[PDB]
């Protein structure tokens, strides 16, 4: 069970911090994966975080735009977006790696999705 | 400043022989057998891999009844026993034991692989045994022996230990006790507090502490009472090279390799561990059943048994043979049935300690009394309860074993022949 | 012309003992543990396969405060410490480590094959470990130790190096720093700059340089300050015989064989590489925990510690035991789950250096000053900042450790007993 934040409306140039709270398992063993989907369009990979030491990999497209963090004490993942534009309006999803610290065999548990409007 | 005992301890010409009859120990090699509902030990754990610490009790030479007492002045001086010869007799045939674990944490064989190993599921533990590293050693002194081992150090008050975090190490000095285990090839550490797994090593050391004599510390000791003589012989080699199942506690820095793909996409456990093996055991390499002449000690205490005590620590894995004995539940059917026979394991140890003691006298002058007092106040207090009651050791009483006729004993004859006069 | 120090260095009758308390080193056997985002080292790499280079700092005998100073003239002469006895104490139990790589470049087993091996696809790397070659060595001098290793030489300005072209070799002399790696069976070379592969050898030497003491060069050294005494003991044998995956860098001349066909049509990699194995480790073969009396040096510098410095290089793989310690993420379920335990690896090293120094005096005559000046101008300048700041070594300060009572120490007793008077 993963819980994401409610809908956001932010003005161009602003910034947003969105959470994904983990529950029903031991968070301290798993990364968190994040993707992006624009209205009526496909899926794109943003990055994934190892909460333990804050290590993370970036999709080049989201290098300066995205930063990932996580609160081990409360088992929650966070993603912040900077210098928001019309292209950042989309539904964002958090998703757990199937195999502990490995990122193969697909994403087996997804969050409900959080909608962000830049306007 | 500390000084050799030769300074204040006078040597008489009287010599006595003393020896245990024949010590015997029988039990289970890996763990003690006890009542489940109960806690009373029915059968003890007896293994060739344990330390044997003998607490030798000597008759107080001052209370002793010598035929002649003209050799000294009971007013100005006192008497102490000095150990001059020791013979640690061993009695079973030479042989090698073997220890394992039904659920040893052993993923795959990393000594040589033809294809990338599968994938760790849940519990990939195997029933595995090994022949521990060979060790022969003998420590003698008037104080109990001291060992070292790695244990879980106390954490720094900062970053809250996340569950599963690697525990901090700390070299811990301890008193070696009779029954303690010897490093078997996995080093000297406290496996109970450093391995939650409970399956990293064989059952016999699995929830114990393997200790190693802290030779450095003991010899640095100012007075050198803990050990004034020792013999050590240890050898070991790598039999097998394995992998550890479990989850990466610390990941392999990616600057050390090129990411794989497909099968090699996921890194296999690089938490390798070897299986020890103390090679062949031999007569020519025996340390025991030979007399040790403690004439010149490297420490300042030259074999003086203050407190009429004497410690003999031993470890001999050259006679570690375990014998399996099985009894039939029924003596009928002429067809073998594994269910008809109850299989067991037992190991026996046979010792025989022998000593040659030299009577000594100490004129209790001012200086001498000041020195001895500083060194160990109890010396004087006892002269004209147990301080180590908390520890344990094979208690050996020799108060009724002293004999002036060395002639009549094997260690005795050897001594006379060796010392000529 | 160079001359023995016995020529211009006078020997007094004063002797001092000095020793480290007990050095201890704990860390990860293969690589350092650090913060991913960061670069600060959280846990250092500590392996029995690294060199330990101790930079021993001695109190300036000229600034020192002796009870008596009549033994020399502070106007015509100066004082220098001379190393006369060393005891490298080692403290963990004997044992053998083990190193591997999760993606080692090992195609097939070439030691014995029943049918021609398949065909190299993409990434045929295997998770493989091995027991490195045994090495015990001790170098002592007043200058840091120097090693040799093969590295990538500079190319000749001609034929533009085609990518993938074999890199040129060049024996490179270097200063052996504390923490450097010892040849482990793959020779002394720079694997980082000579193996793009990053999978030819185990992780612990994988991106390091394995250096070998350049004994030839150091002994040829005119003044012989870099090393005036040494002990070396190395052994190794071939455990396994493998193949290397990758592509033919240099093809096998066809005059060396008859073309095959079908399966044997295509030649298998003949880029063989063996797996090393330093056999069994033994007490009888120990180099340490024995005193070394540096009385007659083979070089011209007979143990004079110019600069009040002293270098002690050591390598001991006879105590390379690595201990795996795993912590449970949860202490609930009574069913083993590999996911419930985080496995780690740690290795501990224990040292204890002890020395006996002899005070010496040098009357600063003209000739003497010309000589010493040519030899090493700093000598005189310092008499009545760190020149090796670039290099790193285990710093050891003994300025507060000298004692005139050799009597009170184990190495000291040994020395007195050995030298009689």
């Amino acid at each position: 069970q993963l819980q994401q934040s409610g809908a956001e409306l932010v003005r161009p140039g602003s910034s947003v911090k969105i959470s994904c709270k983990a529950s029903g398992y031991a968070f301290s063993s798993y990364w968190m994966n994040w993707v992006k989907q624009r209205p009526g369009q496909g899926l794109e990979w943003i990055g994934q975080i190892y909460p333990g030491d804050g290590a993370t990999n970036y999709n080049g497209k989201f290098k300066g735009k995205a930063t990932l963090t996580a609160d081990k004490s409360s088992s929650t993942a966070f993603m912040q977006i900077s210098s928001l534009t019309s292209e950042d309006s989309a539904v964002y999803f958090c998703a757990r790696p199937y195999r502990y610290d490995g990122g193969v065999y697909a994403m087996d548990y997804w969050g409900q999705g959080t909608s962000v409007t830049v306007s | 400043a500390v000084v050799s005992t030769d300074e204040y301890v006078a040597r008489t010409n009287i010599y006595y022989h003393a020896g245990t009859s024949r010590l015997l120990a029988v039990g289970h090699p890996y763990f003690p057998i006890k009542k489940p509902n109960n806690n009373k030990i029915l059968v003890p754990k007896v293994s060739g891999l344990q330390y044997r610490v003998f607490r030798i009790h000597l008759p107080d030479p001052n209370k002793f009844g010598f035929p002649d007492t003209s050799f000294y002045n009971p007013d100005t001086q006192r008497l102490v026993w000095a150990c001059v010869g020791v013979e640690v007799g061993r009695g079973q045939p030479l042989g090698v034991g073997i220890s394992g674990h039904p659920l040893l944490n052993k993923l795959d064989d990393t000594e040589n692989a033809s294809a990338y190993a599968a994938n760790a599921g849940v519990d990939n533990r195997e029933c595995i045994s090994m022949d521990y590293k060979q060790t022969q050693l003998c420590l003698i002194g008037c104080k109990p022996p001291i060992g070292e081992h790695w244990g879980k150090g106390s954490p720094c008050t900062q970053v809250a230990v996340q569950p599963g975090d690697c525990p901090p190490l700390e070299l811990i000095n301890t008193v070696i006790q009779d029954g303690d285990m010897v490093d078997t090839g996995f080093g000297a550490m406290d496996f109970t507090t450093l391995q939650a797994n409970k399956s990293e090593v064989p059952l016999d050391i699995c929830t114990s502490i393997c200790k190693y004599p802290d030779y450095i510390k003991m010899v640095s000791e100012p007075y050198g009472d803990s050990l004034f003589f020792y013999l050590r012989r240890e050898q070991m080699f790598v039999r097998h090279l394995f992998n550890r199942a479990g989850t990466v506690g610390e990941n392999v820095p990616d600057d050390l390799y090129i990411k794989g793909s497909g099968s090699t996409a996921n890194l296999a456990s690089s938490n390798y561990f070897p299986t020890p093996s103390g090679s062949m055991v031999t007569s020519d390499a025996q340390i025991f059943n030979k007399p040790y002449w403690l004439q010149r000690a490297q420490g300042h205490n030259n074999g003086i048994c203050w407190g009429n005590q004497l410690f003999v620590t031993v470890v001999d894995t050259t006679r570690s043979t375990n014998m399996s004995l099985c009894a039939a539940i029924s003596t009928s059917e002429t067809t073998y049935k594994n269910t008809n026979f109850k299989e067991y394991l037992r190991h026996g140890e046979e010792y025989d300690l022998q000593f040659i003691f030299q009577l000594c006298k100490i004129t209790l002058t001012a200086d001498v009394m000041t020195y001895i007092h500083s060194m160990n106040s109890t010396i004087l207090e006892d002269w004209n309860e147990d301080p180590l009651k908390k520890y344990t050791f094979w208690e050996v009483n020799l108060k009724e074993k002293f004999s002036a006729d060395l002639d009549q004993f094997p260690l005795g004859r050897k001594f006379l022949l060796q010392l000529g006069l």
